[PDB]
């Protein structure tokens, strides 16, 4: 998952220096995998999950919502059929029968985000910004001049934090 | 007027003559480690280091066209222990205190808005005054020097 | 969705240099869809919902209270013909028969605002400054002038949140 | 383990010194440690583990989840076989049949990250420098300069603790 | 049980002068036994302990779990033989009979860490500059740099308790 | 008792002056009687101990745990011999018999600490300082440096009351 | 510049005059406690002591390459009562001055980068003020004596 490359930086930024140094391009490295991982999806491309079911029960929820086809399930490792069920949007699987109890067996193809959202871009742009300036301080006065720096939340600066929460998963 | 490029020459003079090639002469080498624009001591992660501030620059007006211009340049050494810190940061302003009083008058190269670059010359140029650090913290320590330069600009009111 | 675009924020901010920075324009495009998705709108065309459904229940809900007309609707993929309901403003649906138990499946077209209001195009250039400005921060004291920024509220400086709780949907 | 040595060090300061000094050096070796350590990872390839069991139940959860395969196990010092088992994905063993109650002996490989995410890379070298600068203070006033440091967090400086809280195990 | 002595001081501080003062060699004595002590272990070779004991109970847990080998176990002084039990990592000991109820007495060689991780051997290094330097203080100002010390807790400094607690026995 | 003497002072400070004033050899000798009394030991040789004693109970514990030997035991004045009972560490006695009830009378040697431990020497000397240089204050500011003590707990310096926690008995 | 080394030649010049060898000459013997890098009051376990503190270091330039520099030394005596502190910090005062007002002037020997170490002279050397404590703390008082030298370094900039 690349939600920034150096061109994008270099585009929000302005930059005009000829190169990026070894810092900001290690930043851009790290930021785009921890904004990743903070969304709570993974870059794998193909899931295996394993589900507790019980007759009672006939939908289930598969456990990342941007998951795009079914590509095997199994009951007891008995394989059922795709006439058996239906499969709609945020992962979201409908039997048309009552299971038989105990587990079940699912793989699915997991896709993604596309195209990544222009204020995810920002975000990351922001982020890599934060460490680069190191603005994780309370303030600073060198010379004259004097700032107060925003009061962060779970560590994350809170003019960041909005854009996550806005798809932050689950 | 030339405060950037005066700074950048001096940084270059710097870089240049404390490189290596006078061994029995400077106590020390850089490797690069003076700059212009990464001074905040945040940004500096080995020492010695040697940053180069840009003060108030001043003018004098003269009969005819000509003016003088004066510029102070606030220096700081930052250094760490290894040997007590007050003899270490006494080397790096002896070094750099020869680098400023020996050799030629300082040269910078003038970009123009035409595209050239013209190379001029500060006319006199001084180091002033010096003090350090009380030796709270440790291992670092910090010693200032105040630099002053005066230079004279093209004569701008009569080429026009 | 585009609430803003350059010439709106031009004629707001009364710009005469020829061009936007990118910065700007970057800042642009993610408030678009910022501030498309704390509405709690999106930007989809067609939705498919699934709803479930008890003969004791006849008024049902949609997802989006703009959707403008329902297209398919299923019970238990048994089909229903559009003289079984009637449909109301606020994406209300209300049937004219007691439905059998089960899961409903529906397919409706939801619209969108129109015209944009003109209170959203100011908020949009207001959190397009504040991004540009960096007014992220609870002080500043360049040279002698000194300011204390908002009091934010979910991130969100207190001053722009007015105007989305206005419309926020639920 | 190593998350980082003195050539990720020195791309990321962007250091000319020909050479570290054994401080940097030393505490780029604690740091691999400590950041092993907090993660609850450990640096064994196979762990031994005793587990009390069940007639009841069958799902059983490995104390290290990349674990990579079973090697061994057994139930009161009576031998089962590959067959009578299934491994899964976090280390979940699923057995096939209902357990004899008592202690269950397993021994297995346990892996680890491979590649190395480069959050984690950079976390280590902001630890590094937090170590380096001494910026285990409040404030600091040299000369006319003035900083105040991060609210810190089980004492670990919070701007780095968000990167370890994301892969923290358990 | 020695963390560091005079040379790792010397590679960590890069110290020139020709000797250590008495002070610092004082210092990195008290270190390495307060360190010893903190952690909760001790110098010990051969450990004994008496255990109460039940013929309910068969795990039994060794006062130190770094305990390499049981020497002598007897229950009542009635010996018992190395067939009649199981020892396993941490120092669990698994009887295979279900014991006479009483007083169980056990000899056991403790062993240690080995080798000493670089973690613990900063951790004393810092500890040997805390006292050095003085820094059990809250401000000071002399001349005009100033700085504020930690919020230290249990009056360890903070910086150093979090690598005393990822290896804090119970 | 000493833990320290004029000589281990010396060393600590090093002093040159040709010897000590008469402040700091009475101070000395005060330490050595504080800390001997705040960890609750005493300086006798010989001790007499009398338990209140019943059939139920046969592990008693002696009022000083660096008891050497008993030396005399009995009950209501009827004496036992050693082979009755069993001494362990700590000052355990077991009983091989259940006594009769009422009071028992025993007298044993109580030894103590050997070699003194190098942190309660350091922390004499450190409570020495504390008294000559007349630190029990909460601020200073003579000429321009200026200072702030330490938040001292039950009177005590917290800087030298963990040592003294270390190993204050009960 | 020797603001080290003119601190060290003036601490080793205090104790070896006061040493004892002039028993009708100073009131007073130091035993070596006199110093220049353990002067923090805190560091102090013995009294009388002798804290030598430097201060800034100016210059003055002169027509052709010789050029002035001056130096302040704070100066800080503490002590502790057995008589009145006031007479005793008197007496350590009147020593300290006789050994600052009499004997030659003060040699110091300047360590140079090429390894050698060369025998120089502080050229006029002189005690300016002093004050005492408010005598609010008891046993303990102090003097703070400032001191001023001036010496003229090796000359750079015909030398070069």
């Amino acid at each position: 998952m690349q939600i920034i490359t150096a061109e994008d930086y270099r585009l929000y930024g302005g930059l005009k220096r000829p190169e990026l140094e070894s810092g900001v391009e290690m930043m851009i490295t790290a930021a785009n995998a921890l904004i990743t991982s903070l969304l709570g999806m993974d870059d794998a491309d193909a899931v295996d999950q394993l589900i507790n079911t019980k007759p009672t029960r006939k939908k289930y929820f598969l456990s990342s919502p941007s998951a795009t086809s079914v590509t095997k399930m199994t009951i007891n490792d008995k394989e059922i059929d795709p006439e058996q069920y239906k499969l709609y949007s945020d992962g979201v699987i409908l039997l048309k029968f009552s299971p038989p109890e105990g587990y079940m067996d699912v793989e699915y193809t997991q896709g993604g985000f596309n195209p990544i959202p222009e204020d995810l871009k920002l975000a990351a742009c922001m982020l890599v910004d934060h460490w680069h300036k190191q603005d994780y301080r309370q303030a600073k006065t060198i010379g004259g001049e004097t700032v107060t720096f925003n009061n962060t939340k779970s560590g994350i600066p809170e003019h960041i934090r909005t854009i996550i929460e806005v798809y932050r998963r689950v | 007027d030339h405060r950037t490029s005066i700074a950048q020459a001096l940084v270059d003079r710097i870089a240049q003559q404390m490189d290596g090639s006078q061994p029995d002469e400077y106590f020390n080498n850089l490797y690069g480690n003076v700059s212009r624009q990464t001074y905040k001591f945040e940004e500096i992660r080995e020492f010695p280091y040697v940053a180069v501030h840009i003060g108030t620059e001043t003018g004098q007006y003269l009969p005819s066209g000509q003016q003088w211009m004066f510029l102070e340049l606030p220096i700081l050494v930052y250094d760490k222990e290894k040997t007590d810190i007050q003899e270490q940061l006494e080397k790096l302003v002896a070094d750099i205190k020869t680098v400023i009083d020996t050799g030629g008058n300082l040269e910078y190269t003038v970009s123009k808005p035409n595209g050239s670059t013209f190379p001029c010359e500060a006319t006199d140029m001084s180091i002033t005054s010096v003090s350090t650090d009380e030796g709270l913290l440790a291992p670092y320590g910090l010693a200032e020097i105040n630099v002053t330069v005066r230079y004279q600009p093209p004569r701008r009111s009569l080429r026009r």
